[PDB]
């Protein structure tokens, strides 16, 4: 409920978000978010359920204006040793955020997770988010859309996912999402 | 009545549960306020903004 009342912020000239000029309503939310999500790191929910809003409420937060668009928390919150709720909540908010802010390292991170992550179901659940909110449709011209990414996504689908029969199909799916069934035309 | 009285009566306590509400909820707010702060001060930090 704190998450919904986010309002897009009056940015001037691309001011940057610091915590100066921060919303006088915005500040109460983000020590509140503070305070939950530091009480959880010392006594712990049932599945890390606040742990999931908290990360989704910043994410909310860095979509408008106001926190700054940077990905690390959530790259620390993907991490192997942690809760799976935890990394599925985190690893949206990278896919949102490599959608959002057209990031080339984010999308190579995300696509070296799905090459070598321990647990698969995280695997088929990166494959599944990032067909979800794809970070370029066939429509678009995007500054990622080269031969190097068709070349991944091809090796992808062809080895790399012949262990699994989800992850292949997922990646079918991605490539069928990201370039159609046609040639991909950001091609020679 | 001084030369002779005397009256030996109780405290009026509190019985006002919006008060008491609010005093055990801002005395929790507080204590986990202290505690939190005190334990991201003497350990390994994060921060939403830089050097925060």
């Amino acid at each position: 409920a704190l998450a919904n009342s986010v309002t897009p912020a009056v940015s001037v000239n691309n001011e940057v978000r610091t915590l100066d000029n921060l919303n006088p309503d915005v500040r109460l939310i983000l020590e509140e978010i503070t305070r939950f999500l530091n009480m959880e790191k010392l006594l712990p929910s049932y599945r890390h359920t606040i742990t999931v809003s908290c990360l989704r409420a910043i994410r909310v937060l860095q979509k408008n204006g106001h926190v700054p668009s940077d990905p690390a928390l959530f790259k620390s919150y993907a991490e192997y040793g942690h809760f799976v709720d935890i990394r599925i909540a985190a690893l949206e908010a990278v896919v949102d955020y490599t959608k959002v802010d057209r990031s080339y390292e984010e999308l190579q991170w995300l696509l070296n997770m799905i090459q070598n992550d321990p647990v698969p179901y995280v695997r088929h659940k990166i494959l599944n988010m990032l067909t979800k909110n794809p970070p370029f449709t066939k429509n678009m011209e995007s500054p990622l859309c080269n031969e190097a990414l068709v070349d991944q996504l091809w090796k992808l689908m062809n080895s790399g996912t012949s262990h699994d029969w989800r992850l292949r199909c997922g990646a079918v799916d991605l490539y069928f999402t990201l370039f159609g069934l046609s040639r991909p035309s950001c091609l020679p | 009545p001084h030369t002779y009285i005397k009256t030996p009566t109780y405290r009026e306590p509190v019985s006002d549960y919006q008060v008491l509400r609010e005093k055990a909820a801002s005395q929790r707010r507080d204590v986990e306020r202290a505690l939190t702060r005190f334990m991201a001060k003497t350990g390994e930090t994060q921060s939403l903004f830089k050097d925060d």
